[PDB]
């Protein structure tokens, strides 16, 4: 098969005649199949069981349900037994002549039409009963429904005005609508006026135990009682669709009339195919229809009376500047006061539970327009609103509360101040900084050994802390990052500031280090700057580790409640920074290291000229040298200092490697350059361990450049057969000042001559760059980087 | 039945398949005139008349 032959691929992954092999993947085929009959078996019995239900109620209502159908065939042809037999008596003169008399209602509706508009005209007062509440009407149960079923007898006039339609005569809905405009009108707006006041008056902040009790049952009775009587007359629209559009629509009329049916099919014909349905008979039988607005259509001005209180307290301004949810989740706590209160009055309608949403619809709304733009508090903008959505849904179910949808873009503008801020308040911080480092007599705060921190950086640690209390306030991932990481685009103009004025404190000590011991005619204006950068620099570097301290230990010490996907957000740009908390020591630091070296130029080139070979040049290097590693080392940050003193030795070889290109004539000639290769090695020893005191760097970050001490030995001392493996060991180990240096060194030297230069300096180019090809495919650039000193013809 | 077709192990199964079948048509004319008797015995050669 096209399985069975990837599977004889796979049974031929165990051989070609494997039958052990075969027996034990035919296990493994066994494995696979018995995993998947598991899940197949029991799968299959679920499915099983699904199908056994399925038909078994297929079965049981089929059989069972077409006897309870066939059962309403039982009670229901039952139904038909007693048809124009039952109730033992002259039932027919009972439906006839008995209800002959139920089509005589003329004396009521002249007496009730008549007293309907005398008594409403009075009850367009006594049931309209207001002014002010004295149990909000006094007692709108008794007054506000009183004009309900006042308005439901003159639902004869209102809602059974529109089941009398022509009915028998034109005068029913004529000479008694002027007995329904002090009767209708005056009994349904009097169920309204003490409805709307009623709701008004459960409006009014207690409102009250019997005031709402009762006006509010009358809200609840004619609410849910015009609620299932308008529903009877739209379901006598739906039961006239249900029933006269399965008459007039059955389809079998079929054009199917114009134009008293589509429209109005299903309606469809008042007194009684119309009306009937609503009507008698027909126990309810008005339908009632008191009262429309008790609450039915009132009860959304009891939630929009809190929430047009509420909406109303705003107060758009706002008066102070976010003083809407003040006011009005004042209104959202009345509207939950008013809401259980009138739950606990009126079950049915008239503000059960509702008032509280519909708060939180004005104080979510009207917090979403109190810090629209940036016209309230900017800074004060998202905490209000944000201190009133948690704290105005912790003030109720969590939910009277402020829905904002605000509160993000209010963060992108608490990003634009912060960082803008910012901006402004590191410039001013640098430049203060800077113009405080160039006055080099006094230190920063005070420690006498150099670790020193500073003054507008811990305007930064504390300040810039507190500016990010907004920042881990609210713990945002677009500020706490955001703020942060673009903070830390701020932070990249301030070390290039660092090495920006920080290379004016290393221009300003060199040359004031010109006007100290290096030939005066150097002097520049900002210059005038005696030794001392060391304090300087070192308490830069001092605080980029106090930076590593708020910023670093800070921000993994506080953020702490989002994953650490966000948190990493924020670890990706304050925490790597540790690298850059010696970076400005990589620009500052070597700085230090030319500024040990600046009042010291004199011998730094009468090195590999006669007067270093037998005289005190090296001990102005070495012991000089040696004392500027024997104060900056009391006084300098560790990450700082390894680093450091490991390029103090390395740059100080290179100082002790500069005039190599001079073309002085070495005296290996009676030993007075090879004893300043010697007996300076001696004097070139503890620049490297006396230097180095209180560790064990003393050879440990100079043996690398003890390379480069003994090879160079091996290179500039001795002669022809002894230059060969000179560039063999230095070339396993530094071919980073390359070959040529060589020539440089027979460049001073007469006795190897340029033929020998070729042999031994060429075929060892062919070392430097074949072994370049062989074993660096030696190590990196270093001190001696880029010194390929320059070579001649070969 | 399975043609397999090809090696692993069938093919290579059927060379000693078809030549133990013609090996067994080889003793199986041995033993057919073995006493055909077209050499005579009860057997072959075993003389028992």
């Amino acid at each position: 098969m096209s399985s069975d032959p990837l599977q004889q691929v796979c049974d031929l992954i165990k051989g070609d005649l494997s039958l052990e092999r075969v027996r034990d993947i035919k296990e493994q085929l066994l494995k696979e199949k018995s995993v998947v009959e598991y899940q197949l078996n029991k799968e299959s019995d679920k499915y099983y069981g699904e199908v056994e239900e399925s038909l078994k109620l297929l079965n049981l209502s089929k059989n069972s349900v077409t006897s309870i159908k066939q059962q309403i065939n039982e009670v229901n042809k039952l139904g038909n037994d007693n048809r124009f037999a039952i109730n033992r008596y002259d039932i027919l003169f009972r439906a006839t002549k008995l209800y002959e008399t139920v089509n005589t209602t003329s004396s009521i509706y002249d007496r009730i039409y008549n007293f309907v508009a005398l008594m409403e005209h009075i009850e367009r007062l006594l049931v309209a009963e207001l002014a002010e509440d004295a149990l909000e009407t006094g007692c709108p149960h008794l007054l506000e429904i009183h004009f309900l079923l006042t308005s439901a007898r003159d639902f004869q006039e209102q809602v059974v005005v529109m089941a009398k339609e022509a009915t028998e005569d034109a005068q029913r809905t004529v000479m008694k609508l002027f007995s329904r405009l002090s009767g209708i009108i005056s009994k349904f707006d009097k169920l309204l006026d003490g409805l709307t006041y009623d709701i008004v008056e459960m409006a009014r902040a207690e409102q009250i135990s019997l005031a709402i009790r009762l006006f509010k049952i009358y809200d609840l009775e004619e609410r849910e009682d015009l609620r299932i009587e308008a529903i009877r007359n739209i379901i006598k629209k739906k039961e006239i669709e249900i029933e006269k559009s399965s008459i007039k629509k059955l389809p079998n009329s079929k054009n199917t009339a114009r134009l008293q049916d589509e429209t109005p099919k299903v309606i469809e014909y008042p007194t009684n195919k119309g009306l009937y349905q609503e009507i008698m008979s027909g126990t309810i039988s008005t339908r009632t229809a008191p009262r429309g607005y008790k609450h039915f259509l009132i009860n959304g001005i009891n939630n929009s009376i809190s929430e047009m209180f509420g909406e109303m307290r705003e107060k758009y301004v706002g008066d102070q500047k976010f003083d809407v949810l003040d006011n009005m989740d004042w209104i959202f706590n009345e509207l939950i006061i008013v809401k259980e209160h009138i739950a606990n009055c009126c079950p049915p309608h008239w503000n059960i539970f509702e008032v509280y949403f519909d708060q939180y619809y004005k104080e979510l709304h009207s917090l979403i327009t109190d810090l629209v733009e940036s016209e309230p508090e900017t800074i004060i903008i998202l905490d209000i609103l944000a201190f009133d959505k948690t704290f105005q849904d912790t003030l109720k179910q969590d939910k009277s509360v402020i829905g904002d949808k605000e509160k993000e873009t209010l963060f992108k503008d608490y990003l634009n101040l912060i960082v803008v801020k910012m901006t402004e308040w590191i410039g001013n911080l640098e430049k203060a900084e800077f113009d405080v480092f160039l006055e080099r007599s006094t230190p920063p705060h005070s420690d006498s050994d150099g670790l020193l921190f500073l003054d507008g950086t811990k305007t930064c640690f504390q300040m810039f802390t507190q500016q990010v209390e907004v920042a881990a306030g609210t713990n945002q991932a677009k500020i706490l990052v955001g703020v942060v990481e673009r903070f830390s685009d701020l932070l990249t103009k301030r070390q290039k500031n660092w090495i920006s004025k920080i290379s004016e404190e290393i221009k300003k000590q060199i040359n004031y280090n010109h006007k100290y011991d290096i030939d005066p005619e150097s002097i520049t204006p900002e210059d005038e700057c005696p030794g001392g950068l060391v304090e300087y620099l070192i308490a830069v570097s001092n605080d980029q580790m106090k930076a590593a301290d708020y910023a670093v230990a800070i921000s993994s010490k506080y953020g702490k409640l989002v994953s650490k996907v966000y948190e990493k957000q924020i670890t990706n740009h304050l925490e790597g920074t540790l690298d850059g908390f010696a970076e400005v020591a990589q620009c500052s630091s070597l700085g230090l290291i030319t500024l040990m070296f600046d009042d010291l130029r004199k011998p730094y080139q009468e090195i590999f000229s006669k007067t270093w070979y037998m005289g005190s040049q090296a001990q102005q290097i070495a012991d000089t040298l040696d004392e500027y590693l024997l104060d900056i080392k009391p006084q300098m940050n560790s990450v700082l200092f390894v680093n450091f003193i490991d390029n103090v030795i390395g740059e100080t070889i290179i100082k002790f490697l500069t005039a190599l290109s001079f073309e002085h004539s070495f005296k290996n000639k009676n030993n007075k350059f090879l004893e300043a290769m010697k007996r300076d090695f001696e004097i070139f020893y503890q620049l490297f361990v006396k230097v180095l005191d209180g560790n064990e760097s003393k050879d440990t970050l100079i043996t690398q450049n003890f390379t480069v001490m003994e090879f160079f030995m091996d290179l500039s001392c001795e002669p022809i057969d002894s230059i060969l493996d000179i560039w063999q060991k230095y070339l396993e180990v530094y071919w980073d000042s390359r070959i040529d240096l060589l020539v440089g060194i027979l460049k001073c030297r007469k006795d190897v001559s340029s033929s020998e230069r070729k042999k031994i300096v060429q075929q060892a180019t062919e070392m430097l760059h074949e072994y370049r090809r062989n074993m660096e495919a030696d190590r990196e650039p270093t001190l001696m980087r880029r010194f390929v000193l320059e070579f001649e013809k070969q | 039945m399975n043609n397999k077709s090809l090696k692993t192990v069938e093919i290579l199964k059927p060379i000693n398949q078809q030549l133990e079948l013609q090996e067994h048509l080889l003793f199986n004319n041995l033993i057919e005139e073995i006493h055909d008797i077209m050499y005579s015995k009860s057997n072959k050669t075993n003389f028992t008349r």
